[PDB]
RNA sequence: AAUAUUAUUAACUAAAAUGUUAUAUAUAAUAAUCUAAGUUAAUUUGAAUAUUAAAAGUAC
């Protein structure tokens, strides 16, 4: 409540390499602040490119909102979206990245597409 | 196709698949080739692809015989 | 022609489309359907030092 | 307190049976032909409609 | 403000300052006495 | 060496002996621009030297044009 | 010491034994031909000029009570180029007639 | 002292050895019966470029990436 | 301590180790000669659609 300009500073690089439960995931590569509306735009743009018969888009919104207006302060490596399978459909990297490519522009900071399991942050970074 | 619906269409024995596959050879000059045991799978798998349920296969057991243990 | 930000953002959209060099600037020309033409954005073909950095 | 690694009593320095999966997307070098394929020109593949239609 | 880059030989001299400092600390890690 | 290797290896890609030449000469189409060796000069390589050459007897004498 | 015995008898003269050992027990035990060093005085490199000049030709005996500092001082010595180092405790060189 | 350097130098510099007496420096004693094998220092001088002279390798080497300047 | 107030500045003559510039810039390697058809036009959605309308994609 009534937090100062220096609070929840995203600028540090985190030690937590996230674990993405979904088959694919979209992960924050830099520091920044993201508006909710931007993530909604991203979500809709991604849902345009998904085969809704085999797939479900999971958005991680549970992070704190910080006053500016309320937005998110994102550290490197924080997961955003998850492509979760309802069936045996196994995407390639080109396909998954082609899917997240729609929603990348709306997000103001750089993002990486990461495959199922734990982020291998030697390869990502 | 099954995931499109979520239920199989009609049951079929592999007995019937042979008499379907008997009819399509590669060359009528030589009926034996290609061999049934192989090319039957094309029929089985296409029926599969159609959504046909099967007996020999995709269910554990073989259709009951009255007279034998 | 539309100017792409860099060489990576440059794709061949059609069957007849080609990579060509405009004086050290890499570009894409289609003899059919000219709306497919892409330039890499870079310095003018003629530039001095004070005039262009 | 100072912190230091234990010695090696047994087994290899880099985990062999315990390998983490490597995090790249596993595209074979020969399955996607891009680079790192050093193939002798005698052994050149996939010419089936160009020069490997008229072999040897 | 600082506008134009540092020239190369300046930072070469700075590197020389670094290993001069190091040359000092090696001396400092030598023993207090010597048994002869 | 490489062009000689190109010559004495078989013609499978391009036409030998024929006057067509599928790959047409287009010098103007290629890269026009200067490389860093166009500014800083040709890259330095070790000067080609003669080791253990015998001493030059007749260094005072002049070589005759050898057409004879 | 069916090997060590003839090694230390008459094979050469000697001052060959560096004992890194507590000052308390080197009065109790004492081996009176050994140079009494301190194990810190070895590792540090403050003993180098009295240690023999040719690094390869030498073989030195570390006389230690606790074997852990025998193992420490071995490394201390091979840091300065002494590779052949034999660790001996007190009772060992009793049977060798060295005391 | 028989210990080179002051305390400030000791807890600055990982060159001066630990002067621990009766224990091994690194955990418990090593068994008596090569870091560079897995550590890669290979400096790649020229950055490998993208094959515009081949049509298939151009699109197969595609990098899906959006340039973003920091805000 | 005792008292009084308050809202960069180069003797002279020489010596002297620290100013100059590392400018943006990467090419060669595609014009690219050769070929009959055959589970199969799978099935669904659709008026139609046969690899390339949508759906579904580990049948062979
Ligand atoms: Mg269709
Ligand atoms: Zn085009």
């Amino acid at each position: 409540i009534r937090q100062f300009r220096r609070y929840g500073d995203p600028r540090y690089i985190n030690n937590e390499a996230a674990l993405i439960r979904g088959q694919w995931g979209l992960i924050t590569a830099d520091f920044g602040m993201v508006t909710q509306s931007q993530m909604e735009n991203a979500r809709l743009a991604i849902l345009r490119r998904l085969p809704r018969g085999s797939f479900t888009l999971t958005m991680h919104t549970d992070y704190e909102e910080f006053p500016v207006h309320f937005a998110f302060k994102f550290t490197t490596g924080v997961p955003l979206f998850e492509i979760m399978p309802i069936s045996a459909r196994r995407l390639n990297q080109a396909e998954a990245e082609g899917i997240f490519l729609a929603g990348r522009p709306f997000i103001p900071l750089q993002t990486v597409v990461v495959p199922q399991g734990r982020v291998d942050e030697y390869h990502v970074f | 196709p099954v995931p499109l619906r979520g239920h199989y269409c009609a049951l079929m024995t592999l007995e019937m698949a042979y008499e379907i596959a008997k009819m399509k050879p590669l060359c009528w000059g030589r009926p034996e080739y290609p061999l049934l045991e192989t090319r039957v799978r094309r029929v089985v798998g296409q029926a599969r692809r159609m959504g046909v349920c099967f007996i020999g296969v995709d269910t554990p057991y073989s259709s009951p015989v009255k007279d034998m243990t | 022609p539309q100017m792409v930000m860099s060489r990576d953002e440059l794709k061949l959209r059609c069957e007849y489309c080609r990579f060509e060099w405009i004086h050290d600037t890499l570009c894409v020309r289609c003899p059919a359907q000219p709306s497919h033409d892409q330039r890499e954005m870079w310095l003018h073909s003629t530039w001095m030092w004070g005039k262009q950095q | 307190r100072y912190y230091a690694l234990p010695h090696l009593r047994t087994g290899p320095p880099m985990p062999t049976t315990l390998e983490q999966p490597s995090g790249e997307f596993p595209w074979g070098k020969f399955s996607t032909m891009v680079g790192g394929t050093r193939i002798h020109p005698l052994y050149r593949p996939d010419g089936f409609f160009k020069d490997n239609m008229y072999p040897a | 403000e600082l506008l134009h880059p540092l020239p190369v030989r300046a930072r070469k001299m700075e590197w020389l300052k670094r290993d001069a400092v190091e040359e000092n600390e090696e001396i400092l890690r030598r023993p207090y006495y010597t048994i002869k | 060496i490489s062009e000689q290797v190109q010559n004495r290896v078989r013609s499978g890609k391009e036409l030998v002996g024929t006057v067509y030449q599928k790959a047409r000469r287009q010098p103007w189409a290629k890269y026009n621009g200067m490389f860093p060796y166009d500014y800083n000069g040709p890259a330095r390589r070790p000067a080609a030297s003669f080791v253990d050459a015998p001493t030059p007897t007749h260094n005072a004498e002049v070589c005759g044009t050898a057409y004879a | 010491d069916s090997h060590k015995l003839r090694e230390k008898l008459s094979s050469r003269k000697g001052i060959f034994v560096i004992d890194v050992r507590d000052p308390g027990e080197r009065k109790l035990n004492p081996v009176p031909r050994s140079v009494a060093l301190h194990h810190h005085d070895l590792l540090s490199g403050a003993s180098c000029p009295i240690l023999p000049q040719q690094k390869s030709a030498a073989e030195l005996f570390v006389l230690a009570s606790n074997e852990s500092r025998g193992l420490n001082s071995a490394a201390a010595l091979r840091r300065w180029g002494y590779d052949s180092v034999v660790q001996v405790d007190y009772n060992t060189l009793v049977e060798a007639g060295y005391v | 002292p028989r210990i080179p350097g002051t305390a400030e130098q000791r807890n600055w510099d990982p060159a001066i050895p630990l002067f621990l007496d009766d224990v091994d420096e690194q955990g418990r004693p090593a068994p008596l019966r090569d870091p560079s094998a897995f550590v890669s220092d290979t400096v790649k001088l020229r950055d490998d470029k993208r094959p515009y002279w081949s049509r298939r390798r151009w699109a197969l080497t595609d990098k899906f990436l959006v340039p973003k300047s920091p805000k």
